[PDB]
């Protein structure tokens, strides 16, 4: 996932 | 933050995805919602985090392309790059 | 203010700044070899600018979901 | 030429 977007962070 | 690249895409995969929809690569340029950016859908799956490219810059994201500054979702003229 | 260069696949798609080439059916190349014809559009006379539903910074609805002004393209979902 | 990097007016 893009790190922007990943889900928890 | 020791990220991954993201999925690679575009022609023969010299670009690296940076965002959904957004395909570029360094001598390629950036496809924003076009065919060559396909392959930048599925890295929403993948659960470990990936970011492209390595000069940061601008809105939040960082070197694209030549002189391109996108992030995950939109890309600006930026020659910075 | 007309739509300015066509440019792209087959001529499907228009010129939204000097770099960046988009269409509905083609999406949109920022600064790609698709996209070179569009720096012809700087040395045409009359002021051009395509698109129709405006979004973002002055920018218009370049292609599906996204919305593109002379120097960026942005995903816009009411685009 | 762009509107926006024109001469514009």
């Amino acid at each position: 996932c893009y790190i922007q977007n990943c889900p928890l962070g | 933050l020791e990220l991954r690249q993201c999925l690679p895409c575009g022609p023969g995969g010299k670009g690296r995805c940076f965002g959904p929809s957004i395909c570029c690569g360094d001598e390629l340029g950036c496809f924003v919602g076009t065919a060559e950016a396909l392959r930048c859908q599925e890295e929403n799956y993948l659960p470990s985090p990936c970011q492209s490219g390595q000069k940061p810059c601008g809105s939040g994201g960082r070197c694209a392309a030549a002189g391109i500054c996108c992030n995950d979702e939109s890309c600006v003229t930026e020659p910075e790059c």
